[PDB]
RNA sequence: AGAACUGGCGAUGCGGGAUGAACCGAACGUAGAGUUAAGGUGCCGGAAUACACGCUCAUCAGACACCACAAAAGGUGUUAGUUCAUCUAGACAGCCGGACGGUGGCCAUGGAAGUCGGAAUCCGCUAAGGAGUGUGUAACAACUCACCGGCCGAAUGAACUA
RNA sequence: GCAGUCAAGCGUUCAUAGCGACAUUGCUUUUUGAUUCUUCGAUGUCGGCUCUUCCUAUCAUACCGAAGCAGAAUUCGGUAA
């Protein structure tokens, strides 16, 4: 065909509204969102819905998300509380396989001894029904 | 026997250059510097002298 | 001092196709195609629409940055080479000796062969690149040209062909013989 | 000295900014050196016209909104290369004296401004067949 | 040499009978404590008036937090520093949320970029830039542009363990 | 956590990796290393090679053959890299490296095994883009090694074989993937999903 | 080689300085436990392939006081900075339009109309225009610059510093 | 002993093709000195011969650059022991 073809890498943009996962510190295991740039490196963050409090950071201690909002640079914690309610993020980021395995490890590492044998026989069941479920087929 | 349009199409191979003072080399006629690293990559040029 | 974002922009025209895949472009037109590997760059693309591309490094220093416009000239010529072709015109030059020319085919190899180069009882061959072909002027005295869509090519051997009868041992701004290159265009648009 | 030679020049837009009742913006796209000097003998009769750079038109331009308020409107037509030709005279002869005599196509009329008033030139070539279907249907 | 702190330092010499109510000065200090703040500050008093830490007295080290540590704001620094064989001054801009953060970074960028210490450099001004076009700098400007973003190519894992089974991806 | 750690030679570096694996030797970890010619090797090959060169004339200057032992093969060159990092001379130390094996492509003993990676030795990880490189195999064929196209040649005839294997195994994970999902929608998998399987 | 003050070595082990009489730390009964020193934590080697800001890629890199050396002079390699200058009354760069009239200005000649050469550098209209910076014709035709104007819109040049 | 920087000047003109005043920074330990650390209850204290190797600051040979290189010849210089 005469369409030219080309990929081009659609990365994770650094951007306002743009949602990320916090790596490392106190707010490990917790979700904020941008507000404005400071330098390739040096951002300011606020996760009000998760409890972050307002403040710059590096971004070695964080990775972006797919996922992405829309705001004003600037954006106070109230209006950016405001926003995040209005699209609904922590929603739509529970609905992601990432948060899913995330909750996952979290029970795993919950488990009590009882429950891992319990664990083990519904596996062993399954695998019995499983085995003679594949063989047929 | 030889004319003058194929003597400067030549001479834009052959004279039309420059020289550097320390590494001798044969340059491009209008470069401000040497490409050769041993003389530091200097601005000491001159050009090809010419002939009688 | 690390620039965030800067881009170059090409043109595709019409009767033209290009696939770009983990720096590996291909290029199509009338004149046939060219391939290339640019994996020794770092850097990103994008078709915005089947008449142009953006090229773009984010975050780049001064000599990083300064592949972009490079690369994109090389893509330019690429382009211009299998729509348009390229063709490079020399002359030949002697004031005594009569430069004698001619193509011989070893096994179908295409060496130039060279002949009387200041009297010289040697034989000079050169080989003839893959894509790039070749015509004795008949309107014009000794002023062969090479052609082909391949810049690289063309050019090479035109260049090999140059410094191949480099003069031995003597004051070349009296001895001016060799082959130079007179003339570089396209096949096309004459 | 350059300055002085922008406010040289500043003045006689001025100039003829107040001078002159009405002007006309013209393209001076593609014309000559040969046909602008062949307009100013047919305008010698009333019309002067006053090139520079636009940015120095509309700079000057801009600055003149203590009097003459209504100037304001040239702006947005300040644009291409273009030019004014500053007269007195009926639109309708200079009009056509720039647009039809000595025209290579090719020098147009942009805009014709006149007491704070704009005419986009086409109603301005009306000749007739307009005011009679407005005055014998009414 | 530390993470920085901003104090203001009132100080004065002693009153006399012929003197009494002598003359407060004050002065904005970088400084991870107040020791070294009133260090620097006779350092400075005694390059400027005939006075020393022994003639003279501190009236007040009150530190000074910023008024908006959440802000980004762009400042402009006038600076000075020895070389080796000199000294200059230097206007330098950066764009963070603080002064004492752009003090910081400053002195890792001059040390960086001009081996320069701490013992070597002057901080002569500190200034917010209310209006950007008065920005004179483009690796500040590029980051004023409208509506900026960019991505983070090559995310590298630092890995828990020495071992792993997947060659990892770049992609991000 | 194992008796023997496979490791693939390919976008490595050599220093880093030796460094590891002679800590990991001498905490008593049995390893083993193939395909040591797709080692990367920091700067150009260039320097690399008048670095090896210079390593080469230095020698018992009244009898060569006693002096250094200036092995060309990859897998060598990574032994002496390594061997640097140790007390060689200690018993303890001939025991470490009698834990330790390297190879050229990748045998039948192992290439059915699996082979794993060293994230702090890796080029793309650790060495900047932008930056140059050099390729351990072009520097031994270079510096004097012999054997390089008899291990394309045995690698390649790995690789097809080792492509039919893993596409195999692939239909049969799909045919799992398939067979399974029936189960996942049974009681005993909500539960297992209840409890976080 | 010879002096002043002090501290050391000699008469003194120890940890570090790889090695080392003198340096750094510290001075010693025999043992245990804890905390440090100077110094160090990729591996040899015990200790973070810890964190962060930036600089640097060397066809001869650099890598720790004592200490096992290096300069003068240079560099359109790179980084950062200072002064000056052009420029938002629109600059530079780059594209783009005019590149005229008195006028083919005067001599030179088979022809030389702005561009083989020799001699004058004048005036008009001009936003501006050289009696032309050049390609091209046998010579005109046909373009581009000097100079000016449309476009973008804030950059552009030089000299310096480390 | 050797190599650099600057360049008034030579080089018909032309500082720098090749030279290069006035100064000036360095390198080497095949000169000779300075010192006297080691050895005086003992290092066999010129030169030659024979013989192996190392260096390069290359005399020749290889490939090259520059010239006040027309050719021939010669010079300057480079990668090179
Ligand atoms: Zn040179």
């Amino acid at each position: 065909s005469t369409d030219s073809i080309v990929k081009a890498s659609n990365w994770r943009l650094v951007e306002v509204g743009r949602v990320v996962l916090i790596k490392k510190g106190q707010s490990a295991g917790k979700l904020a969102a941008i507000v404005e740039i400071i330098d390739q490196k040096k951002v300011l963050i606020d996760g009000p819905k998760a409890g972050v409090p307002r403040q710059a950071i590096n971004l070695g201690q964080v990775v972006l998300t797919p996922l992405t909002f829309a705001l004003p640079r600037g954006a106070r914690t109230a209006t950016v509380s405001k926003k995040w309610a209005a699209a609904a993020v922590c929603e739509k980021w529970a609905a992601s396989s990432w948060a899913k395995k995330i909750a996952q490890r979290e029970r795993r590492a919950a488990l009590t001894d009882f429950e891992r044998f319990q664990v083990m026989v519904l596996r062993k069941q399954k695998r019995y029904t499983v085995k003679k479920a594949l063989a047929k087929a | 026997i030889i004319e003058p349009s194929l003597k400067a199409l030549a001479s834009k191979y052959n004279c039309d250059k420059s020289v550097c003072r320390k590494c001798y080399a044969r340059l491009p006629p209008r470069a401000t510097n040497c490409r050769k690293r041993k003389c530091g990559h200097t601005n000491q040029l001159r050009p090809k002298k010419k002939l009688k | 001092m690390k620039y965030i974002q800067t881009e170059q922009q090409i043109e595709v025209p019409e009767g033209v196709t290009v696939s770009i895949k983990s720096r590996i472009v291909k290029v199509v037109g009338p004149r046939g195609t060219l391939t290339k590997n640019l994996k020794h760059i770092d850097v990103t693309f994008t078709k915005v629409n089947n008449q142009l591309i953006k090229v773009a490094v984010h975050n780049g220093g001064r000599k990083h940055v300064a592949a972009l416009r490079t690369v994109k000239s090389l893509v330019d010529n690429m382009i211009t080479g299998v729509t348009k072709g390229y063709k490079y015109k020399m002359r030949y030059v002697y004031a005594h000796f009569p430069i004698n020319v001619n193509i011989v085919e070893k096994d179908g190899a295409k060496f130039i062969e060279v002949r009387n180069f200041l009297g010289d009882k040697k034989i000079r061959n050169v080989p003839v690149r893959d894509g790039v072909t070749i015509e004795f002027s008949t309107n014009v005295k000794d002023e062969i040209v090479l052609s082909g869509n391949s810049v690289e090519d063309v050019s090479q051997n035109a260049a090999d062909l140059q410094q191949i009868c480099r003069v031995r041992n003597k004051d070349i701004r009296k001895f001016l013989d060799g082959i130079y290159v007179s003339h570089k265009g396209f096949i096309t648009e004459d | 000295g350059i300055r002085e030679k922008k406010a040289e020049y500043f003045a006689k837009l001025r100039e003829y900014l107040e001078e002159y009742k009405s002007l006309f913006v013209v393209g001076v796209d593609n014309v000559s050196s040969q046909q602008m000097h062949e307009v100013r003998k047919e305008l010698r009769g009333r019309a002067v016209v006053l090139m520079g750079k636009n940015t120095m038109v509309r700079r000057a331009i801009r600055g003149f909104l203590s009097d003459l308020p209504d100037f304001e409107k040239l702006l947005p037509f300040v644009k291409g290369n273009v030019g004014f030709v500053f007269t007195n005279e009926p639109l309708t002869e200079i009009k056509n004296v720039i647009v039809s005599n000595r025209v290579a196509a090719g020098l147009t009329v942009v805009q014709v401004y006149d007491n704070g008033q704009v005419f986009p030139s086409s109603i301005l070539d009306i000749t007739d067949e307009e005011l009679v279907s407005h005055f014998v249907s009414a | 040499m530390a993470h920085f702190k901003e104090y203001q330092v009132i100080g004065r010499r002693l009153p006399t009978e012929s003197v009494p109510e002598p003359k407060l000065f004050r002065m904005r200090i970088f400084a991870s404590n107040e020791v070294i703040a009133k260090s620097r500050y006779w350092y400075f008093l005694q390059k400027l008036h005939k006075v020393k830490k022994a003639s003279g007295e501190i009236v007040s080290i009150n530190q000074i937090n910023e008024a908006h540590p959440t802000k980004v704001k762009n400042f402009g620094v006038w600076v000075r520093y020895d070389s080796r064989s000199g000294t200059h001054n230097m206007y330098k801009e950066i764009r963070d949320v603080s002064r004492v953060a752009a003090v910081e970074t400053l002195y890792q960028d001059m040390a960086a970029r001009h081996r320069a210490r701490f013992r070597s450099i002057h901080i002569l001004k500190v200034a917010e830039i209310e209006k950007t076009a008065d920005v004179k700098r483009q690796y500040v400007k590029q980051f004023l542009t409208k509506d900026l973003k960019f991505p983070l190519p090559h995310r590298v894992q630092k890995s828990t363990k020495t071992f792993s089974y997947k060659r990892p991806s770049t992609f991000y | 956590v194992e008796p023997v750690v496979v490791i693939d030679g390919k976008g490595h570096l050599v220093g880093r990796l030796a460094s590891v694996v002679a800590k990991q030797l001498l905490n008593g970890q049995k390893i083993v290393v193939v395909r040591a010619e797709e080692l990367n090797i920091s700067g150009e090959f260039f320097r690399n090679k008048l670095k090896y060169h210079d390593f080469l004339r230095k020698a018992t200057a009244f009898n060569k053959t006693r002096g250094p032992f200036h092995f060309r093969a990859p897998s060598r060159i990574f032994y002496k890299a390594l061997r640097g990092m140790v007390s060689h001379k200690t018993a303890r130390g001939k025991a470490a490296l009698e834990r330790l094996k390297v190879f050229e492509g990748i045998p039948p003993p192992y290439d059915k095994k699996k082979r794993v990676v060293v994230p702090q030795a890796l080029r793309v990880l650790r060495l900047k883009p932008g930056r140059k490189y050099t390729t351990l195999g072009k520097l031994s064929t270079s510096v004097g090694w012999k054997y390089e196209d008899v291990v394309a040649k045995l690698e390649a005839k790995r690789k097809v074989s080792s492509a039919e294997y893993y596409a195999k195994k692939r239909a049969f994970t799909k045919k799992v993937a398939s067979a399974n999902a029936t189960a996942a929608e049974s009681d005993v998998a909500k539960q297992l999903a209840a409890l976080g399987y």
